[PDB]
């Protein structure tokens, strides 16, 4: 074989008898699993034979990537044992390790690199949502009816204050699952509301699912007024 | 099949890596012992919930290897 | 053979494209003994001789430490010439009631208040690209400028492209309704 073969020494210790051609030196090894008790790895440039009895194991966490993020990308690298495959968990961010020391110590290493990158990567995508009203005006009105000095809070004036602080994520109006729990994990305190007389519209900001779900509630609360005269 | 007759474990756990895709992994109390009898390798998980009814061993497969400890 | 070396090592500012195009350019590449890559992961795997692996160790750290000092980010100006509205805020002094009524460039100036964060998606390389799509929103400056009626905005090469998607639905013609 062009590229060359690495043994440790419990795999260079013992003997072999039988027939087996070099003509397929990946498909030989499959067999050797099956005469001599060893286990091997083929990284794309060398072979690493080592002893059945030296396989180590790992428990390894996994900050910013899922675990089926994770298992495509041994598959785009080369570097994935087929013969081996990584043990997942649905609802966990880890994934647990059994293989030759060398491909067990080089996936530990690659979950502590791979987290650190994403680390600085930020998730959030703000976008600016524009509701034309229909039924009301905008901003704070106050009434100068010379016996009391009444005011009216607008519309983003009243929710404005209404979320005020309060870290923590918006529910449901009553009249790939970390990448989503971790976008569903958005302060409320981050909406920020600023009216806009001329077009008669709001300017909002969120994240992409809450600057949908407040135009739910300014909907439902912006109906058509009525009139009564008087006599 | 095969039978054992008076053969230590050592070979014997390994004659179960001799016809199992997954290696077998065994530890230093588990290579220790003999075993004599009738134990077929044509399912190596339901010969191993034997092997808790004659050798008195407990083993774990985690779905790549089996773990057999004392 | 029995002495052959392995190599975990982090790359922060070199994607693994970018670091491969290195060594054919240097001519110590061993293309008999490629380095391992990964596409999301900022490392590279190495496998070979002690000098060669010891060499190229020592190289990811040198190059990593160069473009820490580069910074990446490239600022642009543009000018949006409005056309439905004026610029400014404009204040009506009606007598009964000073009411005001902000411009463009104070409304989404203190929309855009703080908030480090970047901006998504207006409702009505990949280490190379995720690091500027992770630029602040807080960033955005825009100054009103009137003997053009036009604004001034900076930012990132695709926000100032992305808040004048904002602007464009935001100015619309006005209508006039006449009383009796």
């Amino acid at each position: 074989l062009k590229e060359p073969v690495i043994v440790s020494k419990m795999a260079a210790r013992k003997k072999i008898t039988g027939n087996f051609e070099f003509h397929d030196p990946n498909a030989l090894l499959e067999k050797l699993s099956l005469q001599l008790g060893l286990i091997w790895y083929f990284d794309g440039q060398a072979i690493y034979i080592y002893d059945a009895s030296e396989m180590r194991n790992a428990v390894v966490s996994l900050r910013n990537v899922s675990l089926n993020e994770f298992n495509n990308f041994l598959k785009r690298s080369g570097l994935y044992n087929k013969n081996y495959p990584l043990r997942g968990d649905n609802r966990k961010g880890t994934f647990y390790v059994s293989g030759p020391p060398v491909y067990v110590d080089m996936v530990v290493n690659a979950a502590t690199m791979m987290d650190k990158q994403n680390d600085g990567i930020e998730l959030g995508r703000q976008k600016i949502g524009v509701m034309r009203l229909n039924n009301t005006f905008v901003g704070d009105r106050t009434y100068n009816l010379r016996d009391q000095k009444m005011v009216i809070p607008g519309i983003a004036t009243a929710i404005e204050r209404l979320l005020q602080g309060e870290e923590q994520p918006l529910g449901n109006i009553v009249s790939m699952s970390l990448q989503e729990a971790l976008k569903q994990n958005a302060a409320a305190g981050n909406i920020k509301i600023v009216a806009y007389p001329d077009t008669n519209s709001l300017l909002v900001k969120g994240t992409a699912e809450q600057v949908h779900f407040i135009e739910m509630l300014v909907k439902a609360l912006d109906v058509a007024k009525r009139h009564v005269e008087l006599s | 099949g095969f039978v054992a007759k008076d053969d230590s474990l050592r070979t014997f756990f390994d004659a179960m890596a001799l016809q199992l895709k997954e290696p077998v992994i065994v530890s230093k109390m588990a290579a220790r012992k003999k075993i004599t009898g009738n134990f077929e390798f044509h399912d190596p998980n339901a010969l191993l919930e034997k092997l808790s009814l004659q050798l008195g061993l407990i083993w774990y497969f985690d779905g790549q290897a089996i773990y057999i400890y004392d």
